[PDB]
């Protein structure tokens, strides 16, 4: 199995307040494991996952200095834009950033990520040959400029083929028994008659991870796709996913649709359909 | 352990 | 110009049944620009709840999970009020026990 790590980080202009809100997650595949919050009373990075307890005092010292130097970068970041936008500073605005490593089986780099976002669309993104960027438009080409002329993408590349893929390969070791789990999902269908004539069947998926899953479900090995509402999977709170799909289909005919379930976790796929009782 | 920024290196 | 209407999901986090100590979730999704605000409701008024961490999505939009441990019952009724730019009004979602 592959695995991710990966960052995210949220700069938001906040108009007449001292600074933007900035924060960022750390997530080991669908597994959230740290969190910094710019707007805490003492910010500092700290742990999502008990498991995370494991590292020592200058690991949290270390995360929170560079979390609020970044917290000063993107306060700087954010007034550009704005610049080659002609943005008034009375307006607030939204950069995002996501970066990480993936890695093999194998244990080493298969892809490195660094993404940026503007106001909810593409901005700036380095390319998979970690060393050439990608500019959304003339502003971004003014940033891409910049990335060329300090140099970034070499200082990049250095932290993606060595203390990413590391301290993923270390955090993957440290919580074992979280990220190495293929949980998968219990599934049932339940029956939700509107009338004699018309009833919706749901096709029930929780308790599992990660957090990818097919639902689908059929009539005679006839996809129904096209009549289903299929929900987006949601967290269950507790470290596990939760969806469902459903289909309207008419009474008495309950037996002739199946719900089929894939998932990581299954053996096989799932193929369930109503059950009195 | 994340990557840190350097004011240097600026949109 | 980008701006994203949330989309809201409200459940418990187990199958529900009265005098079962649970958790309420409100997931609320897909929305631009972050700021948010999201309330668990009791019988129509704000019940204390934690939110997570401010997150995202590949094409940018953001989720936010609204939590609150709760002991379900026969009478009282629950809810999920959200406030955004992009809501002329507040959008209450009614928590379906029976989904």
């Amino acid at each position: 199995g592959s695995h991710s790590l990966r960052y995210f980080h949220t700069a938001v202009s906040r108009p007449g307040l001292r600074e933007p809100l900035f924060i960022t997650v750390g997530y080991v595949d669908d597994t959230q494991f740290v969190r910094f919050d710019s707007d805490a009373r003492d910010p500092r990075t700290e742990p999502r996952q008990p498991w995370m307890e494991k590292e020592g005092p200058e690991y949290w010292d270390r995360e929170t200095q560079i979390s609020k130097e970044n917290a000063l970068w993107y306060r700087e970041a954010l007034n550009n834009l704005r610049g080659y936008y002609n943005q008034s500073e009375a307006g607030s605005h939204t950069l995002q950033e996501m970066y990480g490593c993936d890695v093999g089986s194998d244990g080493r780099l298969r892809r490195g990520y660094e993404q940026y976002g503007y106001d909810g669309r593409d901005y700036l993104a380095l390319n998979e040959d970690l060393r050439s960027w990608t500019a959304a438009d003339t502003a971004a080409q003014i940033s891409k400029r910049k990335m060329e002329a300090a140099g970034a993408a070499e200082r990049f590349r250095n932290y993606l083929e060595g203390t990413c893929v590391e301290w993923l390969r270390r955090y993957l070791e440290n919580g074992k028994d979280t990220l190495l789990r293929a949980d998968p999902p219990k599934a049932h269908v339940t029956r939700h008659p509107s009338s004699e004539h018309e009833v919706t069947l749901r096709c029930w998926a929780l308790g599992f991870y990660p957090e990818e899953i097919s639902l689908t479900w059929q009539r005679n090995g006839e996809d129904q796709t096209q009549d289903m509402e299929l929900v987006e999977t949601r967290p269950s709170g507790d470290g596990n996913f939760q969806k469902w799909a459903a289909l309207v289909v008419p009474s008495g005919e309950e037996q002739r649709y199946t719900c089929r379930v894939q998932h990581e976790g299954l053996q096989e796929p799932l193929t369930l359909r109503w059950e009195p009782g | 352990v994340g990557y840190p920024k350097v004011k240097e290196e600026m949109l | 110009a980008i701006q994203r209407p949330p989309k809201i999901q409200v459940y418990s986090r187990h199958p529900p049944e009265d005098g079962k100590p649970n958790y309420l979730n409100c997931y609320v999704y897909g929305f631009h620009p972050p700021q948010i605000e999201i309330d668990l409701l009791k019988n129509g008024e704000k019940i204390k709840s934690e939110q997570s961490d401010l997150s995202f999505s590949k094409d940018w939009s953001f989720y936010l999970l609204s939590h609150a441990e709760f002991t379900p019952n026969s009478k009282d009724q629950y809810s999920c009020r959200v406030k955004h730019v992009t809501l002329e009004q507040p959008r209450i979602v009614k928590w379906d026990r029976d989904l």
